[PDB]
This record gives structure tokens, C-alpha cells and sequence, in this order.
RNA sequence: CGCGGGGUGGAGCAGCCUGGUAGCUCGUCGGGCUCAUAACCCGAAGAUCGUCGGUUCAAAUCCGGCCCCCGCAACCA
RNA sequence: GCCCGGAUAGCUCAGUCGGUAGAGCAGGGGAUUGAAAAUCCCCGUGUCCUUGGUUCGAUUCCGAGUCCGGGCAC
RNA sequence: UGAGCCUUGAUGUGUAGGAUAGGUGGGAGGCUUUGAAGUGUGGACGCCAGUCUGCAUGGAGCCGACCUUGAAAUACCACCCUUUAAUGUUUGAUGUUCUAACGUUGACCCGUAAUCCGGGUUGCGGACAGUGUCUGGUGGGUAGUUUGACUGGGGCGGUCUCCUCCUAAAGAGUAACGGAGGAGCACGAAGGUUGGCUAAUCCUGGUCGGACAUCAGGAGGUUAGUGCAAUGGCAUAAGCCAGCUUGACUGCGAGCGUGACGGCGCGAGCAGGUGCGAAAGCAGGUCAUAGUGAUCCGGUGGUUCUGAAUGGAAGGGCCAUC
């Protein structure tokens, strides 16, 4: 007779609240979800996420990936989130778009980028 | 093991439940620790120590008790008429085809064997061995099923009781009632735990002890010592 | 030692222990011989059974 | 001297272990795209397995002889 | 000659506590591009090795033997 | 913090079923300060609303027992598989902290006029390094040795055992790196026995193999066959086919060929039991000669034969065999 309805294994840790970090780039974007004294409590990216291709580039590939990462952490009962976005990528804001949706609520959007002050020497790529 | 209930936990402390002891004062003590109000039935469970692997293999059969077994082994005769008149007349529950094979057809029942003579197996047979807490089938496990009703009804009266390899490894047996002596319960015990010597198990040497443990009916049991040939061998 | 045909043990049906060797061909056909042959210590000639096994 | 390996469609390679089985990349020819050639695409053709014999029902294959190509060896006082 | 441990989609593995035949890649068709490299798609196949056995039914759960792979033997 | 052993507590969501189906015996119910139940509040909780249940409250029944569905039926006590927390318990694994063994080729004093060595204080290190026994790896640093004969010199090459033909001289078959070929197994029928039958090849006719299937006729007369090499052999077949079968027997064995010996070959007949055949008779492997391995050592099974004081047993012997 019986056919499932709990999603997981009951609920481990539990923190409440926590900060993401979405590293957004050219070739790909990693959603990371962690604690406010620094630990990892899951990830997924869209590579993972089953893109592959020119997709992996993409908004719409950076959504998918940010609803994937909030299934993995609904086993630490987490409600608030903030978020920090670093690099030049799309989806940049787009990933942030899809946590807002995903029924979190985002404290800061606070953008990260490491910029050199004029620091080490870049590579030269594309080249005559 | 014996429900959460607040005076059921009372009970089991005061009544020193499961753990072993040796078998004269068990048996004295299990008619002490009764938890019926009414005349409660002592059986056994033996540990064989190899083939718990297989339900056929280890030592099947029956054994002869100097004491026959008054509730436990309730035995009825089943035929319509086939040389009849002492089977029924001995003591036995019923003697009919009837009421016995609506019976077992429709599930549960309480009882022992009802003992067959080839024709009466033929017209109603039976069914499986899944018989979990209500045991209630004669089979060529059991063994003891060759052939007539008042033989089997009248050597059960004088002492028969039937033994089989359960899945576990355990052979599990009726040894009595509590309203038995002491005593009288210990020459049934005894009697099996010769019974399994005496057939020997396939590749075990003896009556193979790895647990013996008799029980009584809502009491509790308590784990046997040794092999029963009095308390201590040596 | 020698070919890929190899050895066998007949063992005499009769409860004495008493044996003939012999060589049969496994991969070829592996059906296990039956066959009678004397046995000589009860004497007389008996079905022989096996081929080195239990 | 001698010993061992080799002789495949126009080219280079595979299959060679009591065996019946012809494969790959180039090149070739026909059609196509292109102003036209190159390339690119599709289709096809091409070896009676060095040569002669023997064993075998059957041999490129195993066996023997000869020619041809390669590797090693042809010393010791 | 032992103890081990494996024998399935073509492959490696595996949903396979007995109630119930899959992931990854392999070949065909469709869908697009300087055919392609490369997206996405729908089929890919097994009496789980041959035989015993527990059972309400079980390949696997308990067992005997063939072949592969790993030890100690001689 | 692993694991074992072990003390108590526990889950098992199939198909049908109200739900509850870990295997299985007992068993007609269990009533301290009740046993209520039941709605309510939280926890564990997973083949999802399905179990257990702290406890507020309530002192006013769970629920089987043929109450029903189903192979198994449930309440309730045993039994014990899985997973398993609580915890007990021994031991291991790990770290950190300690100092008292132990190092100190740290310092300072004293013996001392040595300042090596010992003793003292003190600092630093510390159960680690160290060293002994055990043990896996590695180890030409070192050592003791080994590394064929034949051979038209010897090295290279070939070859070493066993069978068949020639050389071999019309009994024995006898050399040479003389000439030429093979074997290192196969076979439970390819053995036994009764019964039957007869070959390569070519021609002629022949529905597509018209170069060669299967067929029929004729000639031929074995030119074939022979598990595999050659020599011998064979029609009464030692060839080919069919039926029943396990003489591919156990004990011996006169007589003998043969070899330096080891050893190898051969066999009438006798005793036991048997197969085939009506019987005579036949059969102790294959039509013969290749298809191999001395001894020690060790293995498995059998055997009163023995088994270091008596009785048993490891062990040894004999027999079978690896």
C-alpha cells in the first residue's frame, strides 16, 4: 500500500542562518552555501547540475543550480540566508533572483570581487 | 519480551525473569512466577549449534514423556468412520472431517494434531509451515504422522509430545502445564533433551547445548543450566 | 604429468575399501561412469560408482 | 659459411599458433560541391597471398626445395 | 591438489534483505551545423552459470560442481 | 574513538488486510497505589501519517477468544535473525598534558692540582630516541660455490630419451654431427563378444554441384582401410556396421625369448567370480612395435602386522595409489 512523501532522512545540525556564496564566472557557476563562522553546509553548480555545453553559462543555468543547492540544505532547517557574489560571470544576479524565489530571505547581496591593486601580472591570452 | 505497563515492570523485577538457572529450582520457581491467573503450559526452546541454515536438517521426531501432556497436546481424530470407536472413546477433543477442515481452511486454531489415516488427508489436505505463534499442522517434519488415529491419541495420553528444527536452529516443544510437579515437569524436560540426543544431530555430536530455555505461558522463562541429568554432571 | 585426460578414482559400491584407478576424458563428456568389475574382497562383481570426489 | 625473421589491392601494414574466414589507412576510378583546381562528401573497383612441390576432404596459413629482402654470426693461437 | 573471491546490457559494475531486471559508455533512426567535432531525443539486454534447497513465493537467502582472478602449498 | 564480548531497549511500512506479517512453540486472555480508554501537547519516526510513547488529564478497557480478511493473524508470554541506541565491560587505536625511569657529545660545583670519569645540584628533552630478543623487506659491501658431456680441435650450431625403415654383411642387427620419418598421447567405445557385410578409381545413365554430393548399372579386385609414423600385417579379416556388455577381471603361473645389472617382453594352464553366444568357444585392453620416470621423501584410503612400563595413540610396516 504506502507510497512516500518525506523528501530525506530527519534533519541534522540546524543553524537557522546562513550566507551563500555564488562564484559566477565565464565558464560556469558554484552556489556554496555556509555557516557565519566559516563552514561549508553544501553546494551545487550548474556543471552539476546537468548542463554542459554552452549552457554552462548561462542565467538560465545559474537558476538551476541555486534551486538544487536549497534541496541540500533544507536538512539544516535553515530560513535566512545572506549572500555574497564574486566575479564577473552571468548569472551573477540571476542566481541571487532564484534564492529570493526559493522562499529564503537574503539579507545583504553583498558583492565580494578580488581586485588586485594593480598586483600580479594577468596572461596575455588572445595574442598577435 | 513482557509489555511496558506499570505493573508489568513490577512484575518482572519481582518475579526474576529470563536469565539462567539450573533445572530442579527453575522448574519449582516457574510454577512461583506465574503471571496467569489459571493453569499456564511450559515449553521449550533447544538450541541446535550447526545446521540452523536448513528446516529440515537437524533431529526431528517425537519423544516419550512419563508424563503425557494434558492441555498441551490436545489431540482430535480426523475421518468420518475409519475404524473409529476407541480413538474417539480414549479422551480425545473431536472426531469428525467437518468442523475441522472449515477450520483450518479459514485460518487460526488452537490445538495440537488431529491425526489422519490416509484417506482422510486425501479429501482435506493441509497447508504451509509460516505458522508464527499459533502453531497447527502435522507434517513429514514433524515426523510423527505414521498412521493411526488411536496409536497416536493413546501414546499421546501416555506420553507422546512431538519435536522439530525451526528456523532459528531452536527446536521448540510443549514440556507441560505448571499444575505438573517439579519433578514431573523435569522428566518431560528431560525426556527431550534426551530425545534430541538420541536421533543425533547430521554433523553434531550430542544434544548440543548452546541454549536450553523453558517458558511458561505468561510467567517468563528461565535459561537451563546443563543437560538435566539431574543438576551437575561433574 | 601426461595429456589433458586425467584421473580418476572408481570406488567400489560394496562398503569395503577397495579401489580401481583409471583415466577419462573430463571436458569430452563428464556423465560419471557406472560400470561392474570385480571387487575382490567380497569376491564377487559389483557396480563400481564415482570418479575421485565426495 | 651458419642461424632466425620477411616476400599481401598501385603504397605501407593485419590476419600466418590442424587450416575452410581478404581487414585498415593511402592511392585509383565514377558522381557531387566550386568560376575552376585543391580539399570535402558519397559510391565502387583492386590481392587466384614470391615460386614450385608435399601432407590434407580443405592450405596464404602447416611441411619441403629454390630465388629475393633484413637482423645476427663467420673466432681461438 | 585447499581457503578465498568473481562469472548478466557487447563491457565494468549494479537498483537485487526473497515478493521488484539498472546507472556510464557501445550500434541504428530523428532533430542542427563549412557533412564532422559536436547538443537533445526515443529502443537498446540477461530463465543473474549448471544443479540442489529453505518457502506462501526466493537467481541473490543456504548448498555441490566448471571456468577466471589472489594467497599458502612442492 | 574502532571492535569484541555482553547488560536493558527497538524498528522490519510486500500482494490482499482495519492495521501489524523478524523466524516460531506455548497460549483463550494481563487487573501494584486499578489496566482503564480517550481526546489533547511534545519526542523518536520511515518502501507516509504508520508504530512505540515520555505526560497533562482521566480512575468511565486494550482487545482475542471462530471478531473478520489473508498462505501465515494479530491480544499476551517465550525465541532470536537484522539493524541498534542507551549502557556495561575487557582490549586496541589516537592525541594532549605530566615526570619519575631513561638520554643529555647543556650549565655549574665537588672529588681536583685530572675536570677524562664518577658523584651532586640545576636546566632542557621524555616514556620518544636508545639498546636486547623475535620478524618482513633490502643487501655482490662481504663470503662459500656453481656454471654438462658429445664435438673429425674447441667455441658457435645441432643433439642427448623412446619407436619405424635403410646402412646391417639372406640367425643374433652392428658404428659414424651416415641416409629418411614419428612419438611425450588417444579410447568407457575406437575395449569384450555374437551376428552380418566388403575397397580405392574410372566409365555409362542420372532432377542444378555433368570437375567432385546422393542414385542405379558395369568394369575392376583392395590399387582401399588401419585413432596417429614407418615397417610387418590382415578377407577366417586385425576393415566396416548392428545387438547385448564391462574379462580395460582379483589371485597366481609351468615354460620361455630378451638384457651386464636395474628391468622389460611372452604365456598354456590352475583357483575365484563374470560377460557374450544355442553350443563349441571366446575374452586378463586396443593388429603389433612409440605414448616414459629408478630410488629417497612426503600425501590420501584400507589392513590388529607392529606400536620403546601395562592398555590405547601419534609413528612404523604391508596392500592400494598419488
Amino acid at each position: 500500500a504506502k507510497a512516500p512523501i518525506r523528501a530525506r532522512k530527519r534533519v541534522r545540525k540546524q543553524v537557522s542562518d546562513g550566507v551563500a556564496h555564488i562564484h559566477a564566472s565565464f565558464n560556469n557557476t558554484i552556489v556554496t552555501i555556509t555557516d557565519r563562522q566559516g563552514n561549508a553546509l553544501g553546494w551545487a553548480t550548474a556543471g552539476g547540475s546537468g548542463f554542459r555545453g554552452s549552457r554552462k553559462s548561462t542565467p538560465f543555468a545559474a537558476q538551476v543550480a541555486a534551486e538544487r543547492c536549497a534541496d541540500a540544505v533544507k536538512e539544516y532547517g535553515i530560513k535566512n540566508l545572506e549572500v555574497m557574489v564574486k566575479g564577473p560571470g552571468p548569472g551573477r544576479e540571476s542566481t541571487i533572483r532564484a534564492l529570493n524565489a526559493a522562499g529564503f530571505r537574503i539579507t545583504n547581496i553583498t558583492d565580494v570581487t578580488p581586485i588586485p591593486h594593480n598586483g600580479c601580472r594577468p596572461p596575455k591570452k588572445r595574442r598577435v | 519480551m513482557a509489555k511496558l505497563t506499570k505493573r508489568m515492570r513490577v512484575i518482572r523485577e519481582k518475579v526474576d525473569a529470563t536469565k539462567q538457572y539450573d533445572i530442579n529450582e527453575a522448574i519449582a520457581l516457574l510454577k512461583e512466577l506465574a503471571t496467569a491467573k489459571f493453569v499456564e503450559s511450559v515449553d521449550v526452546a533447544v538450541n541446535l549449534g550447526i545446521d540452523a541454515r536448513k528446516s529440515d536438517q537437524n533431529v526431528r521426531g517425537a519423544t516419550v514423556l512419563p508424563h503425557g501432556t494434558g492441555r498441551s497436546v490436545r489431540v482430535a481424530v480426523f475421518t468420518q468412520g475409519a475404524n473409529a470407536e476407541a480413538a474417539k472413546a480414549a479422551g480425545a477433543e473431536l472426531v469428525g472431517m467437518e468442523d475441522l477442515a472449515d477450520q483450518i481452511k479459514k485460518g487460526e486454531m488452537n490445538f495440537d494434531v488431529v491425526i489422519a489415516s490416509p484417506d482422510a488427508m486425501r479429501v482435506v489436505g493441509q497447508l504451509g509451515q509460516v505458522l508464527g505463534p499459533r502453531g497447527l499442522m502435522p507434517n513429514p517434519k514433524v515426523g510423527t504422522v505414521t498412521p493411526n488415529v488411536a496409536e497416536a491419541v493413546k501414546n499421546a495420553k501416555a506420553g507422546q509430545v512431538r519435536y522439530r528444527n525451526d528456523k532459528n536452529g531452536i527446536i521448540h516443544t510443549t514440556i507441560g502445564k505448571v499444575d505438573f510437579d517439579a519433578d514431573k515437569l523435569k522428566e518431560n524436560l528431560e525426556a527431550l533433551l534426551v530425545a534430541l540426543k538420541k536421533a543425533k544431530p547430521t554433523q553434531a555430536k550430542g544434544v548440543y547445548i548452546k541454549k536450553v530455555s523453558i517458558s511458561t505461558t505468561m510467567g517468563a522463562g528461565v535459561a537451563v543450566d546443563q543437560a538435566g541429568l539431574s543438576a551437575s554432571v561433574n | 604429468a601426461k595429456g589433458i585426460r586425467e584421473k580418476i578414482k572408481l570406488v567400489s559400491s560394496a562398503g569395503t575399501g577397495h579401489f580401481y584407478t583409471t583415466t577419462k576424458n573430463k571436458r569430452t563428456k563428464p556423465e560419471k561412469l557406472e560400470l561392474k568389475k570385480f571387487d575382490p574382497v567380497v569376491r564377487q562383481h559389483v557396480i563400481y560408482k564415482e570418479a575421485k570426489i565426495k
